[PDB]
């Protein structure tokens, strides 16, 4: 549960997902 | 999923796919939470207008997929069930309320680049995130349309909250502060919906916080895929924490 939700592929490699930032800009508004 | 695209490899490596051992049926989808819990919809394992009723020996999950069809040799496990755990106040009678079920692996998952747990929320990240027009991302191998057309890939959308005078308003079946239901407006030229099989499947939000994965809900039920002005629903995990705890603070 520590590790929980940090995916070895991204988070982890400090790498985003194509589509990530679409949920942060719902979050804050736009950019 | 309708509307949705292809997942990157690894990008929803807490996917689980539900399947009926014999014959071979790919019933639902589920979400890794540990080493040795599953999360999915009470509907997918019991649901009496359909004379459904499955027991463990009945299923089997597979964990770390990317094909729908495909075996990913050295990639994905393959777990049978010690156990399953159904919500006890599950309204199947009448609209779904606590729809939601815990299956405890036989054996723990060894975690990898494409099989690693999804956070349950807080009270915080709950507070943070889980608000009308807030995004979250649902995931799934089910139908792409209606049932009465299949992915070979993992299908993923991005989807808003919708405000709960709006899903009340959007449907005759009561609902209940159990659920919560996400979808865009007619005519925003954006679409996307969970379908049929995508069922018990999670929908996820990133804290800016801390950059985790939280499942804030379970793909639960709708009226239609993709129809104007007929949002998805979804089980309200945060609102059923204290049963999840309960059953893998007392079986895990
Ligand atoms: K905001």
């Amino acid at each position: 549960e520590a590790d929980c939700g940090l995916r070895p592929l991204f988070e982890k490699k400090s790498l985003e997902d194509k589509t990530e930032r679409e949920l942060l800009e719902s979050y804050i508004d736009g950019r | 999923i309708v509307e949705g695209s292809d997942a990157e490899i690894g990008m929803s490596p807490w996917q689980v796919m539900l399947f009926r051992k014999s014959p071979q049926e790919l019933l639902c989808g589920a979400s890794l939470i540990s080493d040795r819990w599953v999360l999915t919809a009470a509907h997918c394992l019991l649901y009496p207008p359909w004379d459904k009723n499955f027991t463990e020996n009945d299923l089997l999950v597979r964990i770390g997929k990317h094909s729908r069809t495909r075996y990913e040799r050295n990639i994905e496990k393959i777990s049978m069930l010690e156990k399953i755990y159904i919500h006890p106040r599950y309204n199947w009678r009448e609209n779904l309320d606590r729809d939601i079920a815990l299956m405890k692996l036989k054996k723990p998952v060894a975690f990898s680049d494409y099989i690693h747990p999804v956070c349950l929320p807080d009270r915080e990240t709950a507070a943070s995130l889980l608000q009308a027009g807030y995004k979250g991302r649902v995931t799934g191998w089910g139908n792409l349309k209606e049932t009465w057309g299949q992915p070979s890939v993992l299908q993923v959308v991005n989807l808003p909250i919708v405000e709960r005078p709006v899903c009340k308003d959007s449907t005759r079946i009561r609902i209940t502060d159990n659920m919560f239901c996400a979808g865009y407006k007619p005519d925003e030229g954006k679409r996307g919906d969970a379908c049929e099989g995508d069922s018990g499947g999670p929908f996820v939000m990133k804290s800016p916080f801390n950059n985790r994965w939280y499942q804030m809900g379970i793909v639960s039920w709708g009226e239609g895929c993709d129809r104007d002005g007929k949002p998805g629903f979804y089980t309200h995990v945060f609102r059923l924490k204290k049963w999840i705890q309960k059953v893998i603070d007392q079986f895990g």
